[PDB]
């Protein structure tokens, strides 16, 4: 039901398995219900999780989809994470 | 191969920009050449006269980011029982969304100055483009 | 209507959703299933305010338009060891200095 995603600085994020399987990368890392990210700090992985919720919510919704906000200070690191996770 | 049908059959259309972007409407003429039309500010609307069988797509006027119309990529005016064209943001991938933000913060010359994998350096300059998306 | 939350304690963060009409207690039931701790050993906070079990999340200011998917509201969590610990939420890591080219 829920999986655990651990950031590089010890923060533990707990999200639904369905939400986590958005990333094919994470699906592979689960197959063992915890994934350790040595390269992804808290301020990035938290945004990744918010995107999971965002993506599941607005995929095939037909409602006015809002912009997914990314602070300029986060963009650089979030891009690297997104690239790696194929998110 | 992807052109508007010259039907000469009038079709009233309402462009409804339901996105926080400045929308650039693009009409594909009878040769397939992308023909830009006046831009729509966010949350605004505009009534235009088009024709049945004409091909429309929509982009961010400033960055050419892809947008959706009626939950798809292509809008084709049909028989008027005004046809409504709902223009919305798609759910971009996290990677592409991050690219959009980085592109809007860094001038294209300084893409090389950023400390990232060379793969990302290429992805950054591979800007969204009308002709690029125009194939199938 | 659905509200989207981050239930946080120390270095733990749970992303989940709930109805506006659902109660604080029912949210503790969610936490129980995930962290294996009974509601009586749990305290839920909005910022610094202790939340009452009987109140709905909407009454506690968790509305569907402020607890959004892309920006979830934060609910504080505090466990009981038989006294209750203080509410403690570790901040996330700090972003690097904004690059000169940005
Ligand atoms: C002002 N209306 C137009 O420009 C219409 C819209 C599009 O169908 C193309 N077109 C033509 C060729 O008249």
């Amino acid at each position: 039901m829920y999986v655990k995603l651990i950031s590089s600085d010890g923060h533990e994020f707990i999200v639904k398995r369905e939400h986590a399987l958005t990333s094919g990368t994470i699906k592979a890392m689960l197959s063992t219900n915890e994934v350790n990210f040595r390269e992804i700090p808290s301020h990035v992985l938290s945004k990744v999780c918010m995107y999971f919720t965002y993506k599941v919510r607005y995929t095939n919704s037909s409602t006015e989809i809002p912009e997914f906000p990314i602070a300029p200070e986060i963009a650089l690191e979030l891009l690297m994470a997104a690239n790696f996770l194929d998110c | 191969v992807l052109r508007s049908v010259n039907s000469r059959e009038p079709s009233q259309v309402i462009f409804c920009n339901r996105s926080p972007r400045v929308v650039l409407p693009v009409w594909l003429n009878f040769d397939g050449e992308p023909q830009p039309y006046p831009t729509l500010p966010p949350g605004t609307g505009r009534r235009i006269h088009s024709y049945r069988g004409h091909l429309w797509l929509f982009r961010d006027a400033g960055t050419h980011d892809g947008l959706l119309v009626n939950q798809t990529e292509l809008f084709v005016p049909s028989l008027n029982v005004p046809i409504f064209a709902n223009i919305t943001l798609p759910v971009y991938t996290l990677k592409e969304r991050c690219l959009q933000v980085v592109r809007s913060l860094v001038k294209p010359e300084n893409y090389r100055r950023l400390d990232i994998v060379r793969s990302l350096y290429e992805d950054l300059e591979d800007h969204p483009n009308v002709q690029k998306d125009l194939e199938r | 209507m659905d509200v989207f939350l981050m239930i946080r304690r120390h270095k733990t963060t749970i992303f989940t959703d709930a109805k506006e009409s659902s109660t604080v207690f029912e949210l503790k039931r969610i936490v129980e299933g995930i962290l294996k701790r009974p509601p009586d050993e749990q305290r839920l906070y909005k910022d610094d305010q202790l939340l009452d079990d009987g109140k709905t999340l909407g009454e506690c200011g968790f509305t569907s338009q402020t607890a959004r998917p892309q920006a979830p509201a934060t609910v504080g969590l505090a466990f009981r060891a038989d006294t209750f610990e203080a509410l403690c939420i570790e901040p996330f890591s700090s972003p690097p200095e904004l690059p000169d080219v940005m």
